[PDB]
């Protein structure tokens, strides 16, 4: 059920801040579904049936960042100004990318649906592939989760912060350090994309391969960052 | 978090009937952290704070050991400096207390002197043999050493067997805090004479007879 | 005397205050005691001195010690040997003969610590 | 209340999983009536209450899903990754299902009125009634009804397999493994019908009468199941 032994959950009571959270976090995976329309013919359901793996993916990113979400109010079970401040900037962020995520999913199923042979349906549907278009997707949803990694960093600096109010242990202080460091570290590689589109060194979709290829190097590039600073 | 905050905050709790923060001003140990916050230009700046704290009447001029942790455990002050030992004595009292890293000042931090609570054997003594197995396997021991803390907190203590307990101690990791921004003091036949020196300086310049910059001159010699 | 011998791992404590209970509705005494190799010592004593009156020990010793004649065949009535589960009583029978009485079913178990722990091997 | 007297419940305290979870299933029932369009006339308001008795249906679905969910975390008071993970799965599916189930129903609906003779109107709105239409129709649903039981019944192996963690006694023990039969015993009538629907022996209809006949059976078929592995 827990992370950490040595960890003392000071958020093992709900509260209104954990509520309200599980409210707007439910209502985004539901209505990225239930958004649809309901089918009324056969030809109806088919189709809305090719829509599960978009949501599949969707869904299983949503509930990560649940997870770390009820990780951190459960490690700290803070409820102040700032903490509700950066709690609603991450709902908010979130929910200003559900119905683009849904997109993003749909376009890149067919894209891999197209490469593995399963489908061949066009790609007209979603308007006109430009390099203008594709660098703004990556600048787009690469903002998206910098910005989501940024605030879990700054959520545990607050925290941090807090050490001795919330009577952290050494152990506990660890964590909450190492919980930063990771959050900066997720949140080093989207900045990295959305920095190279933006400055565009090849002028064509060189740029958007490099800015793409990075996160299938996340887990690598983690790791040089995390080494740079273990080694000075 | 800064030293130079707290001014501000005492004018605050003096319109309510409370001070701000209350520690042993004669002992320079108390004193010191906020002279060598910086560093000479240091030791200047630091006390040169300390004097306009007095001057400024938001800290009293004799204020000692007795009725700065009185203040403290009564509610009086929200803030006092002291070390593991005075902790048991809160705990007694009904104050919902917290250690924490010591304030900056200048924006650097306040180096504490890191002291090691040391026990020796008497040169002139017969009971040498006696007193080595009284601290060997008695005292220096993870029974000897509970006993002792139970009653006064030791701070961090020197027995690797106690790395865990210690380490689940939130007050024992602020104390860790401050004694790494702090400094382990030298053992040298030397520093009876100069904490005399700085012992004087800091409660001259407290009283109102010499100046900042005449105390670190006759300290110096 | 009622002297009863025990391994020192179970409760032997436990067993006194049943052997107080028992003074105080009979008038006998029951001391209980729990010696080092006593497996191995009970055969030794129990042949040759008077060594204990009851003797307590796994199922498994005690096909030796009736073998050699060192215990009395028991001789429960129905409704005493109808109380405890017919399995058992066959863990203490040798060549069609009740050489004990069982008391509990013992099996090594894997012990751990949850907070150092949690999702064993 | 509960269900067993010598069950000892882990989970009467309310988490954020279960928290999360009942926004979910509220949700669901909710957006499934709601999601129809609000009446401007008369002859909208009559239509609108023609939808009752397929929604009657579908909640009636829904609830039994949550009567289920609420007493397994009821039992266990599970909270950890594993459990989160098919806790989300089991939510995906009902998400994925609610506008394909007021379809069915409201296609069922029909069908059966017709029987019965309260109503006459057109089945032609629904589209095609052929035989590979008829065929995706058992497969989907049948797919729906086969994932939420199989899902059911790994989130009680994962508490089989936390036992000990869990302090189940030998009463505690056997109803979870009687709770892991029980689904798979349910999840195993619609894997028949969509395995007898995909190979399809007949090549018309037929297949279809035998694959909807299983579930008017499913009471006598689950006890066959039951009785194979109890004869050995
Ligand atoms: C890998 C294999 C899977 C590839 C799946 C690709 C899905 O691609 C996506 O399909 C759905 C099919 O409903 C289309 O969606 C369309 O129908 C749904 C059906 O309810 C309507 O809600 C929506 O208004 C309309 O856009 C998307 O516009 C298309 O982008
Ligand atoms: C057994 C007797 C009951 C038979 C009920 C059959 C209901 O069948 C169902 O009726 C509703 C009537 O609103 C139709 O629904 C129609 O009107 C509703 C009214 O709000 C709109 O939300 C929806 O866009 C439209 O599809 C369904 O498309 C039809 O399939
Ligand atoms: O005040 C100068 C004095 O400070 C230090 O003594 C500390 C002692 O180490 C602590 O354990 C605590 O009890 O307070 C003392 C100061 O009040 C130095 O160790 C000592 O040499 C010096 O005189």
């Amino acid at each position: 059920v827990g992370l950490n032994p040595n960890f003392s959950f000071r958020g093992k009571q709900q509260t209104r801040i954990e509520t309200f959270s599980d409210a707007v976090f439910a209502l985004a995976i539901t209505l990225l579904v239930l958004s649809s329309t309901i089918p009324e013919t056969f030809e109806d359901l088919w189709a809305s049936m090719r829509d599960v793996i978009p949501f599949a993916i969707c869904v299983a990113l949503i509930i990560v960042i649940w997870y770390q979400h009820y990780i951190f109010f459960l490690k700290y079970g803070l409820q102040d100004k700032v903490t509700i401040l950066l709690n609603t900037i991450l709902l908010f962020v979130l929910l200003v990318y559900v119905y683009p995520l849904k997109f993003l999913a749909r376009f890149l199923s067919e894209i891999y649906g197209g490469i593995f042979g399963i489908i061949e349906t066009d790609l007209s549907r979603f308007g006109e592939y430009s390099h203008q278009n594709l660098k703004l997707l990556m600048v787009n949803y690469g903002l998206g989760a910098f910005a989501i990694f940024l605030v879990f960093s700054l959520m545990y600096w607050r925290a941090y912060k807090m050490k001795s109010l919330l009577d952290l242990n050494s152990y506990e202080i660890f964590d909450t350090k190492s919980s930063i460091i990771a959050n900066l570290l997720m949140c080093s590689v989207p900045l990295l994309s959305l920095i190279i589109t933006l400055i565009d060194p090849w002028g064509n979709f060189r740029t958007t391969i490099l800015s793409g290829f990075l996160y299938f190097l996340y887990v690598p590039i983690m790791i040089v960052f995390g080494r740079i600073t273990s080694k000075k | 978090k800064t030293w130079e905050e707290i001014p501000a905050l005492d004018k605050e709790l003096k319109a309510k009937g409370k001070s701000a923060l209350m520690f042993n001003l004669q002992e320079p140990y108390f004193t010191w952290p906020l002279i060598a916050a910086d560093g000479n230009a240091g030791a200047k700046a630091g006390l040169t704070f300390l004097v306009d704290l007095i001057k400024n009447k938001h800290m009293n001029a004799d204020t000692d050991y007795s009725i700065a942790e009185a203040a403290f455990n009564k509610g009086e002050t929200a803030m006092t400096i002291n070390g593991p030992w005075a902790w048991s004595n809160i705990d007694t009292s009904k104050v919902n207390y917290g250690v924490t890293v010591l304030p900056t000042f200048k924006g650097q931090p306040s180096k504490p002197f890191v002291g090691v609570l040391s026990a020796g054997i008497n040169a002139a003594s017969p009971n040498k043999e006696l007193a080595k197995e009284f601290l060997e396997n008695y005292l220096l021991t993870d029974e000897g050493l509970e006993a002792v803390n139970k009653d006064k907190p030791l701070g961090a203590v020197a027995l690797k067997s106690y790395e865990e307990e210690l380490a689940k101690d939130p007050r024992i990791a602020a104390t860790m805090e401050n004694a790494q921004k702090g400094e382990i003091m030298p053992n040298i036949p030397q520093m009876s004479a100069f904490w005399y020196a700085v012992r004087t300086a800091v409660i001259n310049a407290a009283s109102g007879r010499q100046t900042v910059d005449e105390a670190l001159k006759d300290a110096q010699t | 005397k009622l002297v009863i011998w025990i391994n020192g791992d179970k409760g032997y404590n436990g067993l006194a205050e049943v052997g107080k209970k028992f003074e105080k509705d009979t008038g006998i005494k029951v001391t209980v005691e729990h010696p080092d190799k006593l497996e191995e010592k009970f055969p030794q004593v129990a042949a040759t001195g008077d060594g204990p009156d009851i003797i307590f020990w796994a199922h498994d010793r005690f096909g030796g010690y009736a073998q050699s004649g060192l215990l009395a065949e028991i001789t429960p009535d129905k409704a005493f040997q109808d109380k405890l589960y017919p399995f058992t009583w066959d863990a203490v029978r040798y060549n069609g003969k009740l050489i004990a009485y069982p008391i509990a079913v013992e099996a090594l178990s894997l012990i751990y610590n949850k907070d150092l722990l949690p999702n064993p091997p």
